[PDB]
């Protein structure tokens, strides 16, 4: 299984899903996160894996 | 929404 990112709308960040969110408003923002880390535009992008 | 997936060695 792979990891499910979604870029946000207004900051270009892209975040980390949880696995199965297979339903996405058609904008999204770092507002909308589930993970409380990531749910602000200031937050800085997580790196991806090596 | 804007998505795309990467590979996760860890799964
Ligand atoms: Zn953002």
């Amino acid at each position: 299984s792979d990891q499910t990112w979604v870029q946000c709308d207004a900051c270009l960040k892209w975040r980390k899903l949880p696995d199965g969110m297979d339903q996405l408003p058609e904008k999204w923002y770092c507002s909308n996160n589930p993970d409380p880390q990531f749910r602000n535009c200031e937050v800085p992008e997580e790196p991806e894996d090596e | 929404a804007r998505t795309k997936q990467t590979a996760r060695k860890s799964t």
